[PDB]
RNA sequence: UGGCCCUCGAGUGCAAAGGCAGAAGGGAGCUUGACUGCAAGACCCACCCGUCGAGCAGGGACGAAAGUCGGCCUUAGUGAUCCGACGGUGCCGAGUGGAAGGGCCGUCGCUCAACGGAUAAAAGUUACUCUAGGGAUAACAGGCUGAUCUUCCCCAAGAG
RNA sequence: GGCCAGUGAGACGAUGGGGGAUAAGCUUCAUCGUCGAGAGGGAAACAGCCCGGAUCACCAGCUAAGGCCCCUAAAUGACC
RNA sequence: AACCCAGAGCUAGCUGGUUCUCCCCGAAAUGCGUUGAGGCGCAGCAGUUGACUGGACAUCUAGGGGUAAAGCACUGUUUCG
RNA sequence: AUCCCGUGUGAAUCAGCAAGGACCACCUUGCAAGGCUAAAUACUCCUGGGUGACCGAUAGCGAAGUAGUACCGUGAGGGA
RNA sequence: AGACAACCUGGCGAACUGAAACAUCUUAGUAGCCAGAGGAAAAGAAAGCAAAAGCGAUUCCCGUAGUAGCGGCGAGCGAA
């Protein structure tokens, strides 16, 4: 019953083991002008170290 | 347009495929998905290159006459 | 039981504030997370299913049928299960739908309320309904569903 | 915006410029070496541009990656106790 | 122009280091992978992020062929988030069938440089000053140090 | 890998280099050790130098550094 | 630009203080960013808990980067003949 | 969107109209422009009984003994 | 008229502070000023909601989600 950050669950996913898999950057409609095969390399990957930090926020939303 | 610190813009332009569609953009200031990049001042005007796009492979490519 | 709280006094004569002087009073999160950590987001932010979806999982983990009202002992599925139930109560959602699980499956079986998927028809096949796959020869047409579920209404 | 005026240069620098793995060792197809990017392919480790003689690993792993200029770029096969059973 | 000595001491788009004449040097024809979808195994960062990469799938170009090319010798030529324009995609679209909107694929707008960028948008004084702290942040002064300054001394052309 | 921290203006000596006159326990980096979160013995008195790095008692011995005329224990010991 | 009361026990990454006892281990004052550098966040360093012939000193074998030194054909300087 | 409005205007009116978080069609439901209506629900000066691992006159309400008096300020007010 | 203790309806209406800056926002439509009535007020049997299954006065309590949605979609607030 506390006041769940929204900002934050509306990025992130937990998605089994507790893990928070965040999306690339840079990739939101790139806005880099060209980036040549490397918005192809852009999907989902897992944060570390810090991430002990940003599932914490998001306790309660699961 | 004149080159210098006032009022500059990058000259990206797009390349459609004929009667065709995807792995390009169609809007008022928007580039393909290979944004390419003109000279706009130095001689060029209609551009053009077989590129293979989503639906089959391998066409023409070049909008903007 | 009481690390050593309760005041401050003791041994080593606590000083709170981190012995340092960050903020000495609580809730000061020092480096708000938002920003320098708002990577971002686009996976996150979407339209949303309409589909309540009151159970991550199925209906439930293939119970269906069995001695008591857990089930009705007719192999329905609506809203007066206990053992085995979406919900608690149940009645809250939209389509059923189930798969596979632990369980000895069940002896009678009279699957309905649409459902289907290999998983509750090869191995839900012993009684109700079975595994039946329209094929693509029959027809001129694209294939008519990829996986039909005979006694299943809709 | 753009600054001028008495000063000089500043900003330092990094790439780095370092050596992964070495010689007799089971280098893996990642990248030994590569002091500057832009490295292309080689199937060994290394073993040229520099005084004379080659060098040469006694163990390798489908391919690998070295500089360009210097330290390769690709010429013959090295591999010490054949990588077959039996 | 011709002959001889013709040896990174030339030429590389632009700074510089390294490297290069098996040439990216230079010229010409054909062309235009300045390819889509992925990608074992690794480097570089606290993180974000950045970089390289054989091979695989769907189609082409050059050469007889092997075979190369996923940009430009390499390293900079740049900047996320959010709000939005527009195309595609029957994904969704809260009575239903559509639609608006949203989602997804693709691209564009910000000397946002104080450029990991707090605002869409904001310059100064305060000898009227006030408050929270410290000499880890100055002024007088002690101390360390002390080129300069003061004093003395060495060799010594000369003035006398 | 998980739970709770603390700390981001440190100082000094030896050694290898930028700043200053290779002037400063001055300042700014790298490395080792100490202080800083460990006394004590010695340099008269000087935390950072040296030896050695303290569970405790003990009118118990032997040593390190540094010394051995007296003052605070210990050679005005031998040979040149 | 007040007096008194009330929200304001406001705010105060500022400063000061912070009250029993024993045992074991043991820090740092650095990096990357920050209108950020007497503030902190992440990482490094500390303690606790649960899994791993995982590591360290020394010898030998097996390479490269190239300081000191030296040299100084080349680049940038250099006196006598 | 809807509900309640300042201002300028202002249709239909029950084989008619509104609502369904833009709009439209269909369907369904409901039809206010005038008003009343117990109980469940809130709090307390004060009354009677009782309870409390609440405190005990530097405690607790400022006041458990004729103090929010005696005193301070013009006063509000402050306040043993 | 009680110069009315709280609760309740209505009119008007901040800042400090939070947003580690601050004019949006939030913090408070609280505190505070004023008017009226009851001991309950207010609200209340529904041009509702849901839906083509049906429920069906208002208010209060526990859930449904502190999700969805809204927002320099930042802080923060927070449905049905």
């Amino acid at each position: 019953k506390m006041k769940t950050h929204k900002a934050s669950a509306k990025r992130f996913r937990v998605t089994g083991k507790g893990k928070i898999v965040r999306r690339r950057a840079g990739k939101q409609h790139l806005l880099a002008k060209k980036n040549t095969k490397r918005k192809n390399r852009l999907s989902k990957l897992i944060q570390v170290d810090r991430s002990d930090y940003d599932n914490v926020i998001g306790a309660l939303p699961y | 347009m004149a080159k210098g610190k006032d009022v500059r813009v990058k000259v990206i332009l797009e390349c459609t495929g004929c009667v065709r569609k995807s792995v390009n953009k169609g809007s008022r200031g928007v580039s393909r998905y290979i944004t390419q990049k003109n000279r706009h001042n130095t001689p060029s005007r209609l551009e053009l290159r077989k590129f293979c796009p989503y639906c089959y492979k391998h066409t023409i490519h070049g909008e903007i006459k | 039981i009481a690390a050593g709280q309760g005041a401050s006094c003791g041994f080593g004569m606590r000083g709170q504030k981190s012995r340092s002087g960050p903020g000495i009073m609580r809730g000061f999160e020092g480096g708000q997370m938002p920003l320098y950590r708002r990577l971002p987001k686009l996976r996150g932010i979407a339209g949303g299913m309409h589909a309540g979806l009151p159970k991550y999982v199925n209906v439930n983990l293939t119970d269906i049928e069995n001695a008591g009202f857990q089930d009705g002992e007719e192999v329905s599925l609506e809203t007066l299960k206990a053992k085995r139930v979406i919900n608690p109560s149940g009645r809250e959602r939209k389509l059923p739908l189930k798969i596979l699980a632990d369980g000895e499956l069940s002896k009678k079986l009279t699957i309905k309320a649409g459902a289907f998927s290999t998983s509750a028809k090869e191995k839900l096949e012993y009684a109700g309904c079975s595994l039946i796959v329209l094929p693509g020869r029959k027809k001129w047409v694209k294939p008519s569903v990829a996986k039909n579920l005979a006694r299943a209404e809709e | 915006a753009h600054k001028k005026g008495a000063g000089s240069t500043k900003n330092g620098r990094d790439s780095p410029g370092q050596r992964l793995g070495v010689k007799i060792y089971g280098d893996q197809v990642a990248k030994p070496g590569a002091i500057i990017v832009r490295q292309r392919g080689t199937k060994f480790h290394a073993g040229k541009n520099v005084g004379i003689g080659k060098d040469h690993t006694i163990f390798s792993l489908i391919d690998g990656l070295v500089k360009f200029e210097k330290f390769g770029p690709d010429r013959k096969k090295i591999s010490v106790y054949p990588r077959e059973i039996v």
